[PDB]
């Protein structure tokens, strides 16, 4: 339809503020990861806890860089 | 559905038809200010008699306008009087109040004057004069890159919005090249015999291009270059052929006036009739 | 998709190695996201859009906070977000400077005046 | 649209565009879709292949009609036929730029009417300039020498393509003279 | 899957009446400017109407097909010579396709007057009018593979009037002997430039070489 | 409604925006959606129109009385100047097609560096009308003006300037 296309459309909007807010804070991640992250809390999750494994992670990627 | 959904997407007819034309948006008065403007009047209670609308949408008024300034006709919006295009004021697109639109799209119409006076000139010529004819044949070739502009920008619409703020600032100069024909023609047209009806027209380029010694001054040497060639000619073969050929009186030397060979004029003829009673031993 | 394969997906992302070449990363995943696959506290959307203020001005950033003021006008106009809060929470704790004191300022409602 | 308009420019009329010596091409004009926009443009277009029925038709009425034999010259004689073969190589650049016009469309059939109106314009001079050159000499009977007159005196003239154009047929009429020349003297 | 779907590019064609998102959906396209599909549709509703205003006895079934190559191997078939489907003894293509088809059926008939291995110098000239005949079916199918409806007659145009002048030069009375080559020498005085010069004078050239023979 | 104003700024202002021959682009017409106080702000905005319709008109008659070579020259600086006065009024119109929030306020903050620009290039162009500076003259006139003192008409009249100059190099190498 077309409001199957103007939801589709309406979401990549918002998910590119919301790069642009990334980006600003430069954190390390990308969009892909932001891909993860984005899914995650939809189905409700503790931002406390996902900070914790990639500040866990990104101290890991250098151990076994 | 079959033959009349081919109909329905690619035709445009809704004012080129008699049918009240719709388009499918937003609306709520960013868009919807012709509709929000009569609302107020009736809320103030006029009591009624509204304007004549009819709503075209937003694209249109361009192609249109762009077909008017190529230099077509048979126009709806911009409807003719007796040659000259005039304001419709039946039409609105969907904002721009009825009165807004009234004068934007009169100043289209008022270069619209120009370019079908332009044309009418041109038309004139075929349905020579050594000069007219010549400047026509300036004229035209000018009108031809004028007109593939028109053409790119009409090919583009299926290819950005379409609005009339960016297309009155896209066609800066050219509407500015436009009026300076304006003052050339008016002289052109103020005409007794072929030779001083010429060498007006011809005087007044002479000193336009010593006026401003931009794309002006490109515009008139197109226009000086390709009206004195006929008489380049026209001297060269009275010059080294001996004979005088002048008939009609159109050659300015008759064995206003341009000074373009004033200065050089006496060894001109000395030269002519010398080469004639060469002819002749 | 499905909770527990998206966070084995986020271990492929962060590090460089595949699924099927680590296992201890994801059992610590499953470690600590396990019995917290909500927020743990109540939201204030508002604070955390102060926070990123309190932020920016505090690295003196204080052109891309006024900047910030703008993006998140955008994110009320598009909303197509429900959980705006978790998000810019996150990405507020993973801060990362592009180149002091909490313990005052105030943290999100802990629910301890109510039972959970 | 498309190929209908370009086999009526080249001179095989169409139904689409009702060839007539009253009204010479004409479309149609009873689809209730048609722009009035384009119709302008269509008038502008039809023109051009009126004028180049007219040489055709000419053409073959004159040359290889017969086998060179009315005896009115300005229907008949060598020099006459020779006007007809200097013509078609006049005519050669417009079937140059139609072949062209043709691979654009099948590369894309979405080009616009302006384009093939703003393409084929270069001749919407010459093609007017011609036609009294050969309506006076069919009217008065002109016979011998005095067509290469009635050509070259519009081939002295201001529009820079009329002169190139008429100046070829010149050439191929003083062709037959010299033919008979080389013998005589 | 939502996220792998969210990587693509809007379509542009902005509105300005659309404030709440104007991506692109197209303000209704030109009627020219979608051809090759409207182009026959236009044709065929065209014919529909004058079908119409006749009452069905301007009837002609298949308005399209043939396309474009198949009425261009047809015409390559009826340019070798050999009769069409449709001729026996797009609405447009009737005018263009009877210039080249009048040629193929006047090269026939100068293949039937070719029938023969009665007139010394006949026999002669009949031989080399199968020089022009040869030639006429071998560039076809060495020029033309399938190439543009338009081009073939364009190009067989220089080359098919001379087909024409040769149908009147054959009866097809007709004499036959001197008669005949006198009758030939009379045609070389007729016409001498136009472009059927080299073809009278290849003709006369061998209906005269029997008779220096005598 | 998002053209209307982009055009009352602009030389089309329709009803809503009445034009008078002394200064123009009044406004009586009530909406329920402009504050009623917002008439004060669309007043704000207008004295900026009015000085670009002014400065058309003066365009329109150039490019005796007073004439010469450089109101075709000084006119022609005069467009420069108003060069990013066009674009950031395209460049409006384009964001607001995408969002429908922002309002008039947009329109007064972005264009608040022509509220420096318009009335004191504007006193020039008075100036140069009342007073008959018409022949060479006129680098002075507007040679005292450039030092500015408000940076937009610091930048403005140097850009006009420079091309004044540009014929007093032609006039200097016929004589010279």
């Amino acid at each position: 339809a077309a409001a199957a296309a103007a939801n589709l459309n309406a979401v990549r909007e918002t998910m590119d503020v919301l790069l642009e807010i990334s980006r600003i804070l430069n954190t390390g991640l990308d969009m892909e990861t932001l891909s993860i992250c984005v899914r995650l809390c939809e189905q409700g999750i503790n931002p406390e806890a996902l900070s914790s494994v990639i500040k866990e992670l990104r101290k890991a990627t250098e151990a076994l860089k | 559905p079959d033959d009349r959904s081919w109909l329905e997407h690619h035709v445009v007819h809704q004012y080129w038809t008699a049918r009240p034309s719709q388009f499918p948006h937003s609306l709520h008065l960013h868009s919807n200010l012709a509709a929000v403007w009569d609302q107020h009047l009736y809320s103030s209670d006029p009591l009624y008699v509204p304007d004549d609308r009819v709503l075209v949408t937003e694209t249109q008024v361009i192609r249109e306008t762009l077909w008017l300034l190529s230099g077509v006709k048979k126009l709806f919006i911009f409807q003719l009087i007796d040659g000259k295009v005039t304001v419709r004021n039946n039409i609105i697109v969907t904002h721009l109040t009825h009165s807004c639109l009234r004068s934007v799209l009169e100043q289209i119409a008022a270069y619209g004057q120009v370019v079908f006076r332009l044309q009418e000139f041109i038309d004139e010529v075929m349905g020579p004069f050594r000069t007219y004819q010549a400047f026509m044949w300036a004229l035209y070739k000018y009108f031809i890159s004028f007109k593939e502009e028109l053409a790119e920008i009409e090919k583009c619409i299926i290819n950005t919005t379409i609005t009339l703020a960016i297309v009155v600032d896209k066609l800066a100069p050219r509407l500015s090249q436009l009026k300076v024909l304006h003052k050339v023609f008016s002289t052109g047209v103020a005409e007794t015999r072929n030779v001083v009806r010429a060498s007006h027209l011809l005087n007044t380029l002479y000193k336009a291009i010593l006026e401003y010694d931009e794309q002006t001054v490109s515009l008139l040497f197109s226009l000086w270059v390709e009206t004195v060639r006929p008489y380049l000619q026209t001297v060269d073969e009275w010059i080294v052929h001996g004979h005088l050929w002048d008939g009609a009186r159109e050659f300015i030397i008759q064995r206003t006036m341009v000074s373009f060979l004033k200065p050089v004029l006496k060894q001109i003829i000395m030269a002519g009739k010398s080469m004639q009673l060469l002819k002749n031993l | 998709k499905s909770p527990n394969v998206l966070l084995q997906n986020l271990c492929c992302r962060i590090l460089g190695r595949s699924e099927a070449d680590v296992a201890q990363q994801f059992q610590y995943a499953v470690r600590v996201i396990g019995s917290n696959f909500a927020p743990t506290v109540e939201r204030d959307e508002f604070l955390v859009a102060e926070k990123i203020k309190k932020e920016l001005i505090r690295q003196r950033r204080e052109a891309d906070a006024a900047l910030f003021s703008e993006l998140h006008r955008k994110l009320h106009s598009q909303g197509v977000l429900k959980n705006k809060w978790s998000i810019l929470y996150l990405l507020l704790s993973l801060s990362e400077d592009p180149r002091s004191y909490a313990t005052l300022f105030a943290q999100a409602l802990p629910r301890d005046a109510h039972s959970t | 649209m498309i190929h209908e308009l370009l086999l009526a420019l080249s001179g095989y009329p169409g139904s689409i565009f009702t060839w007539n010596k009253r009204s010479g091409l004409q479309v149609s004009q009873d689809f209730p879709f048609l722009h009035p926009s384009e119709t302008s443009v269509l008038n502008r277009l039809c023109r051009l292949g009126t004028d180049y029925i007219r040489f055709t038709e000419f053409i073959e009425q004159y040359t290889g009609h017969v086998q060179q034999q009315q005896g009115q010259g300005g229907l008949h004689g060598i020099y006459l036929r020779a006007f007809c073969t200097g013509l078609d190589s006049v005519l050669q650049p417009y079937r140059q730029a139609l072949l062209d016009l043709e691979q654009e469309f099948l590369g894309d059939p979405h080009l616009s009417i302006s384009h093939v109106n703003y393409f084929l314009d270069q001749f919407q001079l010459l093609f007017p300039s011609v036609m009294v050159v050969v309506e006076q000499i069919k009217s008065q009977k002109i016979h011998g020498c005095q067509i290469l007159e009635t050509v070259y005196k519009h081939s002295c003239g201001g529009l820079p393509p009329v002169r190139s154009a008429l100046e070829k047929i010149l050439a191929v009429c003083h062709g037959v003279m010299y033919k008979q020349l080389s013998a005589w003297m | 899957l939502w996220e792998a779907a969210l990587t693509y590019e809007a379509s542009k064609r902005r509105c300005w009446e659309r404030v709440g998102c104007p991506p692109g959906h197209r303000e209704e396209p030109y009627l020219t400017e979608a051809g090759r599909d409207a182009f026959d549709k236009f044709c065929r509703l065209h014919q529909g109407e004058l079908q119409l205003l006749a009452g069905g006895v301007l009837q002609a079934p298949q308005p399209v097909l043939v396309k474009e190559c198949e009425l261009v191997k047809d015409v390559l078939n009826v340019l070798i010579g050999v009769v069409s489907a449709t001729f026996s003894l797009p609405e447009s293509i009737s005018s263009l396709l009877s210039e080249v088809a009048e040629y193929g059926t006047c090269y026939t008939r100068l293949s039937h007057f070719s029938l023969q291995p009665k007139g010394l110098v006949f026999q002669a000239f009949t031989s080399g009018l199968r020089r022009y005949l040869q030639y006429y079916r071998a560039c076809v199918l060495s020029t033309p593979p399938t190439l543009s409806l338009l081009t073939i007659g364009f190009l067989f145009k220089k080359l098919g009037r001379q087909l024409r002048y040769l149908a009147e030069l054959c009866g097809v009375a007709f004499p036959t002997g001197v008669k005949l080559l006198s009758y030939l020498y009379q045609e070389a005085l007729h016409n001498c430039s136009n472009e059927h010069y080299p073809v009278l004078l290849s003709l006369l050239k061998t209906s005269c070489e029997p008779y220096t023979r005598f």
